[PDB]
């Protein structure tokens, strides 16, 4: 099956890393877009 | 004693230096079924003759290397000789006529240690003695 | 030890020293290292088998 | 000279005798009130020797000749 | 500075460890 | 035999199966990873197609399909550049005011304060100032609006799509047989006549019909909106007649050899357009027409299917003389059976060509408002020198790979290749000597000068004001090229370049180009170039000539192209492989080109570039300090590196801050490289053992056993980070400096 | 006494090296 | 010259002998392993110290070792 | 605490910097909002927020809170990573599951990684965290 082959390719180290670190970067960039300049947790 | 004609296109700047005259020289003889092109030890495409070929070489490694190439030409009758400045030719490979990778009766074990490599003494034990830890 | 027995290595210069290997075969003869032990992980040369003496092995299974 | 004004005088290490120097270089290295070209000392030996009670070149000299004989003894 | 004489004494005194340094060096080579 | 289209149908079925099977292509890698060395080997061997399969036909198909892949990514890139021009640039503002507005086609997003990089570049636009010269290219193309760029960008994305399809199609669906590929005569004919000849004729067409008219109106100070669209010059002839009267004559003068009737739009002016400081479009038009004719003629040389034409094999075989035995016999087989022999050639000569392009483009700025854009000038010169230098070293690498893998003794017996192998000791010994001679009598003069200046002996220096070393030959050639127009080039008005001589040409307040006078500092730096090129060649030539064997390792060809050594024996045999000569040649290529771009940068800033007073007096960027400073290493350290690094180090809190960060980042990457270059695998494997112990202790030891990088990878990683760090440093340096002063 | 610099610096520069390198060369090549 | 010692862990695979570029090594009769042959180093005067034999050896740890000793013309691999 | 530290809202150097505060993001008040937040920090003479990392509760936001949040996320990553490695070791083609992730195994582990401190304590107090020194490969001494 060709679906199973794509999923295996997506789950391969460099592709899996790329998707995961893109999501991690995306989360960090957007948090800093909506909540910039957090040098410390305010009290 | 060394019979064989020098291969065609055997000339290059990679050949014998003054060592060949002063210290030692090597020869490699072989019988070829047919005239065919072969790469020389130190560069250049030489031509073997049909029959006995003699090539002078600076180092024994040249002979063993060429020997390996002659095996690819289905030739296993190659003999390497060391030649001293006094003209003392000595047949050195294969030593006893049989190739060293093949087992031959009459050969004794040289530099054999009847132990695992882990069972060597510590350098401290053989300190200020003549012997080494691998003796 | 015999064929299939999991063994830990006691040879200190062995790559697999204190690692578990499976006994592939035991040569029934007078040779010093009769037990052929296979390993899951390869050594630095990339081999995964080696001959050991019975005294160099501890059966764990 | 350095004894008299230790905060302003530059301590001299040794003389320069270099045939390869041009006149501009000789002028450039003529410093710390020297008559010829000299190297300024950065080892703090002047400060050390002054602190421990040496006040004259004769005392420094006597120190050097003693240390030759002390080296000789070893 | 120090006199020309003092410089000449220092040089002559410096021949002593010069000689003994040679003797030690030759003895250490054995 | 006859050149013909012959392909296999459906040779490789298309499926994602092998996408899910990393290392499928190599038999060794197919078994799977046991150590982390496997993961590196996967990438290292990925495009080494000769190791995939023995079949030359299958290799040829892979190479042909891969090329469609590389054409697709380059077209995506070129389309992206043009799209970024259409959407995210001040191109239209820059057209209206080329001298004042600063080209910018990259806008940064406002996040973590990086919007500072969107500086005031003019034309009421905020972005990163671009140094790629795209605006000067598009102006030369006669593009006058964003819509024309959008069309061109989309056109590119369609061409990139077509190139992807082609690569898939010509591999998976209709793959040419080896017969097809080995039609070198047909390929040369089609590539000379169509690719280069018809491309140049086509482009002459565009220049003559679109670029020359639109540029002529823009140089006449006509507003961009008021200029007619390029098709209006074809549809409305009257508009084109008004600019170039020669079009009144029509196409009859072409067919009746009355070519003087086109003397107004096909010129041999020489020099530069005084408005733009670029080459004349009418000169460029005639160039591309003349090129096109010479190429279309040239590409009828090689015999295809009609008997007429040369066979290259017969040409090569006939070129032998009394020094060269069989001469060029057997080289046709080398170049038609080895892809590495072709890649060696094409990298060596494309690399050499890219350096020629670098030189020819600064001296004869071909685009409008390039010459005065000192940032673009410096950057495109430096860029194309670097690309040139890498390609040349690639040439040498693939020459060595050919010698190890694809060299046949039988084909190459007593030919030029065979005979160079037989005196390789005489070649390398002589090249070794000339390298030492050049080193002493080039660099040693700088050390002499440094020492004399330091000893207060300027009269004893090698300088214009002391012991002179005038480059009399280069001075004589400059004169001949300056006297050429009217003399040995009668129908030239100006010299080809103002660099050779003639007057200072100035556009706006700034010098477009003026004569580049050569003295002692120019003699010294030229002999440094000769030195650093001869040493790079020594390393690379030694690599290729001793790849197969040496007096040390007779069977080096058996060890292969890329092996770390043959062990600590024979005194030690570290870096004997042809690969390791490429590794060492890269550092020397880097050293060589660094001094070339430094030479260019300082010489142009001190002696060429600068402002021009109304009276006509030229005030240079560094006030002609090259002559007296560039004759000592201290002068290079102080007046070049220290002096001109002020802009990059003082860039924080400004739009150039990024170059300040790149400058440090690059210094770091460079220093990081020394860890890999100075150390060895043994240390790192033993350190990994202890780290693996701790992971074993907490039961997090990976199944794929960690290994220190291979000896070769250590060196590959070393030289990679060294070149990246070193080149990136100079890149950040050049930009920050020239975007401030230039 | 300054004149001693004109004697000693050339001796330490030329005479001592030549004498030392000459002897050491003859010593390392002695069979 | 270099010293090449063989250890009793040898399995008589002959790979060291085949690897050797200066015919230092040869196989000799032995009762110690199943192959009934052991590596020997009769011609260590011809050993260059390349350690190709050690790279060839499949035993863990190695059954052949090269200890680099006094360098000679033959051991330095000099053709001059 | 020490070395000319004042509250940022009292430091003249801070107010001077706040008046010319650069907008970090597209929000045109982002520059002012930054200095409004940083006003509660301790500023040095030059008017830059200095962080106090000695475990002072009134400065818990400086290092103590970031520390707890990092250790919780880093520990998650490490535990999930360790969990997966131990999971694939019980299978046949373990090396292939390293370079080619079994998402069927990985995603459940990733999901349950929130409870890593409980899992880490449980496994520490079961002798299931570490292996025996005698059963781990070592170099000859
Ligand atoms: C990978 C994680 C990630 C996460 C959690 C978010 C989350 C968000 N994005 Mg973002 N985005 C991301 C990656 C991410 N983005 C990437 C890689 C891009 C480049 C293509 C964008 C481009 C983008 C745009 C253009 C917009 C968002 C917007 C948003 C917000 C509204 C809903 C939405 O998803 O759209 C939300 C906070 C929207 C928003 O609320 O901004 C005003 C919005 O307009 N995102
Ligand atoms: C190596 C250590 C290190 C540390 C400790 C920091 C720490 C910080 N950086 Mg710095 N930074 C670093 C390296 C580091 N950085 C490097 C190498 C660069 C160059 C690339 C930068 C460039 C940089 C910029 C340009 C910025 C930061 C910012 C920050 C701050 C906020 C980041 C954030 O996303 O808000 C906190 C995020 C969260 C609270 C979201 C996490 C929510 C989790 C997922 C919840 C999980 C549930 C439990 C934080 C003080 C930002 C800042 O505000 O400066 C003061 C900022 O704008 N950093
Ligand atoms: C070939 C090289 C190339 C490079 C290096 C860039 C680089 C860039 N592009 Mg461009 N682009 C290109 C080709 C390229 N582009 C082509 C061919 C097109 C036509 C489709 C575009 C159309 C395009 C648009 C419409 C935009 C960009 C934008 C950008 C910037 C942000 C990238 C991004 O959005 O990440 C997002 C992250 C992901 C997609 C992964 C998650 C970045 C400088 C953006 C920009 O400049 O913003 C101001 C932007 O809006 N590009
Ligand atoms: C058209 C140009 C061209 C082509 C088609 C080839 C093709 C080939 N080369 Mg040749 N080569 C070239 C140019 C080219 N090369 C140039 C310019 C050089 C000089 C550097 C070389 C030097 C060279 C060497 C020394 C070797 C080859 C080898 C090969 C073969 C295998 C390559 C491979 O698998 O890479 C796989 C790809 C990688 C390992 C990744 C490379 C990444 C590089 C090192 C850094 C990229 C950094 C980038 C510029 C900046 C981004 C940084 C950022 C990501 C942080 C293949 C036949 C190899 C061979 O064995 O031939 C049979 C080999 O050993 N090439
Ligand atoms: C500053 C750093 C430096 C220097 C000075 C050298 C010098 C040299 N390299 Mg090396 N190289 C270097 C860095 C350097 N390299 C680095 C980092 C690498 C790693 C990539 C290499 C890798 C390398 C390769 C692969 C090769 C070289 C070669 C050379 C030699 C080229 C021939 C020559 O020019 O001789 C002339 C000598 C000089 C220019 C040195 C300075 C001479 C002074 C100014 C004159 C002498 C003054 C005085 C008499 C001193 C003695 C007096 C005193 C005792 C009282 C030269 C000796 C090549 C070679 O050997 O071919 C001939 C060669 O193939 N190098
Ligand atoms: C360490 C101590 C040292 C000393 C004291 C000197 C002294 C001198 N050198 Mg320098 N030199 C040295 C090291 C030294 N050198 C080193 C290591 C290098 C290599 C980096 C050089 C490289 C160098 C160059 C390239 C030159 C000098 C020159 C000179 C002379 C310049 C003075 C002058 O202008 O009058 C003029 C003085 C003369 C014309 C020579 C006077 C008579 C000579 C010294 C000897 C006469 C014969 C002698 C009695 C017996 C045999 C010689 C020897 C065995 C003592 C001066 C004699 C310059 C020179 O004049 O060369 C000859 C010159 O061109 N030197
Ligand atoms: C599950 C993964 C994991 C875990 C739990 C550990 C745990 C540890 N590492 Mg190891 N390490 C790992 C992966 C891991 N490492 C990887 C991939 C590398 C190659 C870069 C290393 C290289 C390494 C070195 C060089 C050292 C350690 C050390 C250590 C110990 C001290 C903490 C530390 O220094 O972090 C170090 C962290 C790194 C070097 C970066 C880790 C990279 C990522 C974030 C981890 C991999 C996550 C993985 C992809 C997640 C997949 C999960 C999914 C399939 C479900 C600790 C036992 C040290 C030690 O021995 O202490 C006694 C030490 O010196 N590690
Ligand atoms: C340089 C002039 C040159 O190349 O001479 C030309 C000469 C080759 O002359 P031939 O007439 O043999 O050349 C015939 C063919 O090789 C050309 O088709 O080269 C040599 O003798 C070897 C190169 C020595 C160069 C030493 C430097
Ligand atoms: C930039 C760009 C682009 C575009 C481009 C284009 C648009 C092109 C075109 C092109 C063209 C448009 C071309 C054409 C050409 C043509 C030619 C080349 C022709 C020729 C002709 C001839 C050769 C002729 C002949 C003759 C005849 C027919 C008859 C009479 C006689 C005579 C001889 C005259 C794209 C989108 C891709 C994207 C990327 C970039
Ligand atoms: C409070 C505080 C402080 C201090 C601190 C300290 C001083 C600490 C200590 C600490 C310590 C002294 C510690 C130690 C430890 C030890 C050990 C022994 C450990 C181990 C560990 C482990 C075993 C882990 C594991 C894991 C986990 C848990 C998760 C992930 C994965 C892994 C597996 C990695 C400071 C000032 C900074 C800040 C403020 C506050
Ligand atoms: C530092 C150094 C090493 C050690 C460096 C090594 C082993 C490289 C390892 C670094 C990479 C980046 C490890 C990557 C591991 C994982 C793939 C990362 C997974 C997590 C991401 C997805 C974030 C050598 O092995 C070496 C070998 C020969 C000569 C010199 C040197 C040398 O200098
Ligand atoms: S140091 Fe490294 S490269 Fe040199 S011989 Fe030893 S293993 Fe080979
Ligand atoms: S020493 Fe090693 S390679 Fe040589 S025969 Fe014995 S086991 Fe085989």
């Amino acid at each position: 099956d060709q679906s199973s082959y794509l999923i295996k390719f997506i789950s391969t180290a460099p592709v899996a890393a790329t998707i995961w670190l893109t999501i991690t970067a995306g989360i960090l960039i957007e948090f800093n877009r909506f909540f910039p300049d957090l040098l410390f947790h305010p009290l | 004693t060394l019979s064989g004609k020098t291969p065609l296109f055997a000339g290059s700047t990679g050949g014998l230096l003054t060592k060949a005259v002063e210290e030692e020289k090597y020869a490699i003889t072989w019988t070829s079924p047919k005239a065919q092109v072969f790469e020389l030890p130190t560069g250049g495409a030489a031509t073997m003759h049909e029959g006995e070929n003699l090539l002078y070489i600076a180092r024994k490694e040249y002979g063993i290397a060429l020997g390996g190439q002659l095996r690819k030409f289905k030739i296993t009758n190659y003999k390497i000789y060391r030649i001293l400045p006094s003209g003392e030719t000595t047949f050195i490979h294969p030593a006893d006529g049989v190739f060293p990778e093949k087992v031959n009766a009459g050969r004794e074990k040289v530099r054999f240690n009847a132990r695992s490599i882990g069972e060597n003494p510590n350098p401290s034990q053989v300190k200020f003695s003549g012997k080494a830890t691998y003796d | 030890v015999q064929r299939g027995s999991k063994v830990r290595i006691l040879r200190p210069e062995s790559y697999w020293f204190q690692d578990v290997g499976t006994v592939a075969s035991v040569d029934q003869s007078g040779i010093k290292y009769p037990v052929i032990v296979r390993f899951d992980k390869v050594n630095y040369a990339g081999i995964n088998t080696n001959n050991f003496a019975v005294d160099e092995l501890i059966e764990v299974e | 000279q350095w004894i008299k004004d230790p905060l302003h005088v530059r301590p001299i290490a040794h003389a320069i005798w270099d045939p390869h120097f041009g006149k501009p270089a000789i002028e450039a290295f003529t410093q710390a009130g020297a008559n010829g070209p000299v190297n300024i000392a950065y080892s703090g030996v002047y400060h050390w020797w002054y602190t421990i009670g040496m006040r004259t070149n004769t005392e420094l000299y006597t120190g050097s000749v003693f240390l030759l004989l002390f080296a000789s003894l070893f | 500075s120090i006199s020309d004489t003092q410089v000449y004494i220092a040089l002559v005194v410096a021949l002593i460890p010069g000689l003994l340094a040679w003797r030690l060096a030759t003895e250490l080579y054995k | 035999k006859k050149a013909r289209v012959i392909v296999d149908k459906d040779p490789v079925p298309t499926s994602f199966e092998k996408w899910a099977q990393p290392g499928h292509f190599d038999r060794t890698l197919a078994r799977g990873p046991k150590t982390t060395t496997w993961i590196w080997n996967l990438h290292a061997l990925a495009h080494d197609f000769d190791t995939h399969t023995s079949d030359l036909e299958d290799i040829s198909r892979k190479i042909f399909a891969a090329h469609f892949g590389h054409l697709a990514v380059v077209t995506i890139w070129l389309s992206g550049m043009i799209f970024h021009g259409a959407k995210f640039s001040n191109y239209e503002a820059w057209l209206s005011d080329p001298l004042n507005v600063r080209p910018s086609a990259q806008v940064v997003w406002p996040i973590v304060g990086q919007d500072i990089l969107n500086g005031d570049v003019g034309g009421g636009f905020h972005g990163i100032q671009i140094t790629s010269g795209l605006f000067q290219v598009w102006r030369g193309w006669g593009i006058t609006n964003s819509f024309q760029l959008y069309c061109t960008a989309i056109g590119g994305l369609v061409l990139a799509g077509l190139f992807l399809f082609a690569g898939w199609f010509h591999y998976h669906k209709r793959a040419p047989k080896l017969e097809w590929f080995q039609n070198v005569e047909s390929m040369l004919n089609h590539h000379l006549q169509v690719l280069l000849g018809c491309g140049s004729l086509g482009w002459a067409g565009h220049l003559i019909h679109v670029s020359a008219p639109i540029n002529k109106l823009m140089d006449a100070g006509v507003a961009v909106k008021d200029i007619p669209l390029p098709h209006e010059f074809i549809l409305n002839k009257s508009l084109l007649i008004d600019l170039f009267p020669g079009f009144a004559a029509g196409l009859t003068p072409f067919f009746t050899l009355n070519w003087g009737q086109y003397a107004d739009f096909l010129t041999f002016k020489g020099g530069l357009n005084p408005v733009t400081g670029g080459l004349w479009m009418t000169d460029i038009a005639h160039h591309h027409l003349a090129i096109a004719v010479v190429f279309i003629i040239a590409g009828h040389q090689y015999r295809t299917n009609w008997g007429i034409g040369h066979s290259i094999k017969e040409i090569l075989e006939n070129h032998k003389g009394p020094f060269t035995g069989e001469g060029h016999k057997g080289l046709y087989e080398n170049l038609t059976t080895s892809w590495h022999a072709q890649l060696a050639t094409n990298l060596a000569f494309l690399g050499s060509l890219t350096i020629i392009i670098a030189h020819h483009m600064y001296a004869m700025p071909p685009y409008p408002y390039l010459a005065t854009d000192y940032a673009t000038q410096l950057c495109i010169f430096t860029h194309h020198i670097w690309i040139g230098g890498f390609l040349i070293v690639g040439g040498a690498a693939h020459a060595a790979i050919f010698m190890v893998r694809d060299y046949d003794p039988v084909v190459n017996q007593n030919n030029v290749l065979d005979r160079v192998i037989r005196h390789r000791d005489a070649i390398i010994s002589h090249l070794n000597w000339v390298c030492i001679f050049l080193g002493f009598h080039s660099f040693g003069l700088y050390i002499h000068n440094d020492t004399m200046r330091a000893l207060g002996r300027p009269q004893d220096m090698f300088s214009d004001t002391a012991i002179q070393l005038q480059p009399v030959f280069a001075q004589w050639v400059q004169n001949l090229h300056t006297l050429a127009p009217g003399g040995t080039a009668p129908n030239a008005l100006e010299p080809v370049s103002y660099a050779f001589g003639g007057g200072v040409l100035a556009v706006g307040g700034k010098v477009a180009m003026m004569p580049i006078a050569l003295g002692t500092a120019d003699f010294l730096i030229h002999h440094i170039h000769a030195f650093t090129i001869h040493v790079t060649v020594l390393i690379l030539l030694k690599g290729v000539l001793f790849a197969r064997s040496s007096r040390l390792i007779p069977d080096k060809a058996n060890l292969g192209f890329r092996f770390p050594c043959d062990g600590p024996g024979r005194g030690g045999t570290c870096q004997v492989s042809g690969w390791d000569h490429v590794f060492l040649g890269l550092f020397w290529m880097y050293n060589s080109l660094s001094i070339v771009i430094f030479h260019f940068s300082w010489k142009m800033q001190s002696d060429v570039w600068g402002t021009v007073d109304a009276a006509g007096n030229v005030s240079h960027i560094t006030g002609g300090n090259f002559a007296q400073s560039a004759i000592t290493i201290n002068g290079w350290l102080r007046d070049f590196l220290w002096a001109q690094a002020s802009q990059v180090i003082n860039s924080y809190g400004s739009a150039l801050s990024a170059y300040g960060l790149m400058f440090l980042g690059a210094h770091f990457v460079w220093a990081f490289s020394l860890m890999f270059l100075f150390s060895g695998r043994g240390y790192w494997q033993e350190l990994i053992e202890s780290i693996v112990w701790a992971h074993n202790k907490l039961k997090v030891a990976p199944a794929i056993q960690p290994r220190a990088l291979s000896i070769t990878q250590g060196r590959a990683v070393g030289v990679a980070h060294y070149l990246l760090g070193g080149i990136a440093t100079t890149w950040a340096f050049f930009h920050a400096h020239i975007l401030s002063v230039g | 006494a300054s004149f001693l610099s004109s004697i000693f610096v050339p001796v330490i520069g030329w005479v001592v090296p030549i004498a030392t390198f000459s002897f050491l060369f003859l010593y390392i090549e002695r069979e | 010259s270099h010293t090449v010692k063989i250890y009793d862990t040898c399995i008589g695979c002959t790979q060291c002998v085949r690897a050797c570029p200066t015919d230092v090594l040869e196989m000799v009769p032995w009762d110690g392993c199943k192959a009934a042959q052991v590596a020997s180093s009769p011609r260590t005067e011809d050993c260059v110290g390349c350690k190709r034999c050690e790279t060839a050896c499949p035993t863990d740890f190695l059954s052949i070792r090269v200890y680099l000793g006094a360098e000679t013309t033959r051991s330095m691999g000099l053709a001059y | 605490l020490g070395a000319d530290l004042t509250p940022c809202a009292e430091n003249p150097a801070f107010q001077a910097l706040a008046k010319n505060a650069r907008n970090t993001t597209a929000d045109p008040q982002s520059g002012q909002k930054r200095f409004e937040r940083y006003s509660q920090a301790l500023c040095g003479p030059e008017g830059y927020p200095h962080l106090i990392v000695d475990g002072r509760l009134d400065r818990a936001g400086d290092f103590l809170i970031p520390s707890i949040l990092f250790l919780y996320i880093a520990g998650w990553i490490g535990w999930v990573g360790r969990a997966y490695l131990q999971a694939i070791k019980k299978d046949s083609d373990t090396e292939q599951k390293e370079i080619q992730l079994d998402l069927g195994i990985a995603l459940p582990i990733i999901a349950t990684g929130f409870a890593w401190p409980a899992a880490a304590v449980k496994e520490l107090l079961s002798g299931e965290l570490t292996a025996k020194d005698s059963e781990i490969t070592v170099s000859p001494r």
